[PDB]
């Protein structure tokens, strides 16, 4: 089963988020590119435990908790582990979730294995992946997650 | 006008028909009530400590010059008013159960 | 009022020929979803939310009001809590009692 | 006047008098302004692991 | 507030003091004298006057 | 009211040009683009107790030195007594209420670049008739100056008179119990701030009251067994919020008015204020009342920068120049606990505890600073953080005779 999970709709390894503007060809679950800011990498910065962040006055824009208990500038590459994920998606999906539409940062979700899904599309028509996404956000809770897509 | 917040001042210094003593007894309530002051941005560690770092949380709060949260004891009062109960209760140690 | 004296026939004719579209229905649009969701509005002091940009509007302008705004003296004084917000699951408690 | 130096004394330093021996009527004094906030917090629990 | 001072015991108070008795002898005593008032300074003060 | 003032422009480390950039220019906490009453937006609302730094803002000194630097090159009217232009960006208005790109209608002149340029109100006639809505210029081209004047930290006056604190000050003082340093400083600058102050107020006499009082008790000189006159300042165990010292009131003992009048500059001699709060509210505090109630006295230049010798109205090395100590923060912890142990407010064991806490404290804010340093050269363009050496972590400076001032102060 470990060499062959994909056939049980199970995948392994984290999930990226990156705003990607493609013309071509894509393929989401067989990437060709190194992934960027591997875990521990220049600039990367991992969430502290609480998922907390802080507001700012006059101007300057809030600041992220970092696993070091300091705040951090958003803007910029971050990692999620799941479980932060799961008890902060609120705050995520209205301060970092909107810099993630803007391209102005990218973030790496952390989480061994998890149950995927497809959805198929005509490549001629237009298309905005962000609803999805923004859905498959609003369904997550402390409790559990529903399936990638 | 000094420390005009916006429009208005907020502490003046005038000369009106006022006794001594009247403002004495005045002057010291305020000194009273300014020792119970406590500053608001040490709430949140205190609920961090006092939940054992179990919670994290966040209050933002607007700095004026004057500012008043007369919210702290020193410990001295606080002991003097445990020592306070077990007098008021020293008729009828039963009394204590309901705690 | 200033005159408006309109223009020559031929001309507006002319002009009134050369009129495209301004938008068209095409499949191929490179559609883009707004940044920020228009949908919910949030109090960015206290995370209450709300359905349209008057009712923010309003919340702020009465919840978060930091004016010296009376110079008689206040009917009343609040306690130190007023309310919290479990970011987890977006439920608000209220203090037993601020009053 | 000894009841009023606060208003017939060219010699009158602000805030001074003589407390225990008698009571002056005028007087210089501070009127406050203060303001009394109230706390609205948000609170995160701790992740899992 | 303070009634226990007047309903039960002298209240010719001096300094409140708690304590527990060990039975090898040893006494453990535990004195709570007040921080600094401020209305008494000023009562004293209405008085001198 | 003072009428008059003097300034300073800083000092290129070598760098040909003022080092920042128009993002700086555009990025202010305060209104859109301009640097007055400003040092504190940044902070107006609060929450918790972490220093607000970021990125391009990586130290709590950062902003304000930024604001130094972008001030020196449009502060021209108070050298050459007219508006000019920088990279294409000025004045909206004679008033200086705020810098706007150049109108292409009347292009002011360019403005030639220069440093430490020494100020005068007076060459610039419009600010004396605009006084009631220039006045803020005055308190932040003084606090400019104030830092310009030193290479390693700001210096601030200090003084105490024979006569005890006169009773007003004392009715004044009593609305500030219980409230951090950093609130107080905040406090401070926003007095002297908004409109034009006699030199001779209540309130100004309880400012350099507190400043000196914050000073004794930073020695450790006062405590609670040794009040000013019931007040003195408390603290929290380094180990955690070493910071949130705050101002208390007691009936306990008084310590007895100094022989003769007492008054001295101060200065941080070691990089640690850069990134430690109280350094910076304790200078600006200081530097508050300076600023409406003028210098007192030339400062003596024997232990300044080369760029600050013999400055016009600034230093100078004649008979009435008053002389200038420095302190290390370290140091001046150690004879704090010391002076707590004499005192009998801890036991020894206690104090040797203290000591190594503060160290190990201490020794963060050089490892930050220095790590900070190298991911911002100063050759970059723009100086975020001043520039410092490794051995300035180290020097005591004449921290020995600050701590025999303040005894000698409070007596």
């Amino acid at each position: 089963f470990m060499a062959e999970m994909n056939l049980f709709n199970v995948a392994r390894g984290n999930l990226y988020l990156v705003q990607t503007a493609t013309n071509g060809n894509w393929s989401p679950m067989a990437p060709v590119a190194a992934p960027p800011f591997v875990r521990g990498g220049p600039n990367v910065r991992v969430v502290g435990r609480f998922g907390t962040i802080v507001p700012r006055p006059d101007g300057l824009e809030p600041q992220l908790i970092d696993d070091g208990n300091v705040p951090r500038d958003i803007a910029g590459d971050w990692v999620y582990p799941s479980d932060v994920l799961q008890v902060s998606v609120a705050v995520f999906c209205d301060y970092v979730w909107p810099m993630v539409k803007a391209g102005r940062t990218r973030v790496l979700v952390e989480l061994g294995h998890y149950v995927y899904t497809l959805h198929y599309y005509d490549p001629q028509i237009s298309l905005d992946e962000a609803p999805i996404l923004e859905e498959w956000l609003s369904k997550i809770n402390p409790a559990g997650i529903p399936p990638v897509p | 006008a000094n420390l005009i917040g916006g429009e208005v001042s907020a502490m003046v210094e005038c000369m009106e028909l006022c006794d001594a003593l009247t403002l004495h007894i005045r002057e010291t309530y305020v000194m009273l009530l300014r020792s119970m002051h406590q500053d608001p941005t040490q709430i949140v560690q205190i609920v961090n400590e006092c939940a054992n770092n179990l919670l994290n949380s966040t209050i933002p709060i607007s700095l004026r010059p004057t500012i008043l949260c007369p919210w702290f004891a020193s410990s001295e009062d606080l002991r003097l008013q445990q020592v306070m109960h077990l007098v008021n209760i020293s008729s009828n140690t039963a009394a204590a159960l309901p705690l | 009022d200033i005159i408006t004296r309109p223009t020559s026939d031929s001309i507006a004719a002319v002009a009134n020929a050369t009129k495209p579209a301004a938008v068209v229905s095409d499949p191929q649009s490179m559609k883009v979803t707004p940044i920020v969701n228009p949908s919910s509005y949030v109090c960015n002091v206290c995370n209450a939310r709300f359905s349209t940009m008057s009712a923010l509007s309003e919340h702020l302008r009465s919840d978060h009001r930091d004016d010296a705004s009376t110079l008689l003296a206040t009917p009343m004084i609040n306690n130190a809590i007023r309310s919290f917000l479990t970011a987890w699951d977006g439920i608000r408690i209220l203090s037993p009692d601020v009053s | 006047p000894l009841r009023w130096p606060g208003l017939v004394d060219p010699n009158y330093r602000v805030g001074t008098n003589d407390l225990p021996n008698r009571i002056t009527l005028y007087n210089s004094l501070y009127r406050y302004n203060f303001t009394y906030p109230t706390l609205d917090g948000i609170m995160y629990v701790r992740s899992a692991t | 507030l303070l009634d226990g001072l007047a309903l039960y015991g002298d209240p010719r108070i001096a300094d409140l003091s708690a304590a527990y008795l060990q039975y090898g002898g040893n006494v453990v005593r535990e004195h709570v004298p007040p921080g600094p008032s401020h209305i008494h300074r000023t009562l004293q003060q209405v008085e001198s006057t | 009211a003072q009428r008059q003032f003097f300034g300073l422009t800083y000092n290129f480390y070598g760098q040909p040009a003022p080092l920042f950039d128009l993002n700086d220019l555009q990025e202010l906490a305060g209104c859109y683009a301009r640097p007055w009453t400003s040092r504190f937006s940044h902070l107006a609302i609060s929450t918790g107790s972490l220093p607000v730094w970021s990125a391009r803002y990586p130290s709590v000194a950062s902003r304000n030195i930024i604001v130094n630097t972008l001030l020196g090159a449009h502060l021209n009217p108070f050298a050459g007594g007219q508006v000019t232009s920088h990279q294409g960006i000025t004045w909206r208005d004679p008033v200086l209420s705020s810098l706007a790109p150049v109108p292409a209608i009347q292009p002011p002149p360019v403005w030639a670049v220069a440093e430490n340029v020494p100020l005068d109100s007076n060459n610039y006639p419009t600010y004396v008739l605009n006084l009631s809505s220039m006045w803020p210029i005055n308190q932040d081209v003084h606090i400019m100056t104030m830092w310009a004047l030193s290479d390693q930290g700001p210096i601030y006056h200090l003084e105490v008179p024979v006569d005890p604190m006169p009773a007003a000050t004392t009715a004044a003082l009593m609305a500030y119990i219980g409230v951090p340093i950093a609130h107080l400083a905040q406090t401070a600058y926003r007095f002297a701030g908004q409109l034009p102050q006699s030199p001779d107020s209540t309130m100004v006499s309880t400012i350099r009251w507190l400043s000196a009082i914050w000073f004794g008790s930073l020695t450790g000189r006062l405590n609670r067994s040794r009040t000013c006159n019931g007040f003195y300042f408390e603290f929290a165990k380094p180990a955690l919020n070493p910071d949130q010292a705050v101002l208390k009131w007691n009936d306990g003992a008084r310590a007895a008015p100094p022989a003769a009048a007492q008054s001295s500059y101060m200065r941080c001699i070691s990089p640690h204020w850069q990134h430690q709060i109280v350094e910076v509210a304790g200078a600006l505090m200081s530097q508050s009342v300076t600023a409406v109630t003028g210098l007192p006295a030339l400062i003596d230049e024997a232990t300044l920068p080369a760029w600050s010798q013999g400055v016009a109205n600034l230093t100078g090395n004649g008979q009435g120049v008053v002389p200038c100590l420095d302190y290390n923060p370290v140091p001046m912890a150690a004879a704090r606990h010391l002076q707590w142990r004499q005192d009998g407010l801890i036991t020894a064991a206690q104090e040797a505890q203290l000591n190594n806490d503060y160290t190990a404290y201490a020794l963060t804010i050089e490892r930050h600073l220095t790590a900070m340093l190298v991911a911002n050269p100063i050759a970059a363009g723009r100086m975020p953080i001043q520039p410092f050496n490794a051995a300035d972590f180290g020097q005591a400076g004449q921290t020995a005779a600050a701590v025999a001032l303040a005894q000698a102060m409070f007596v």
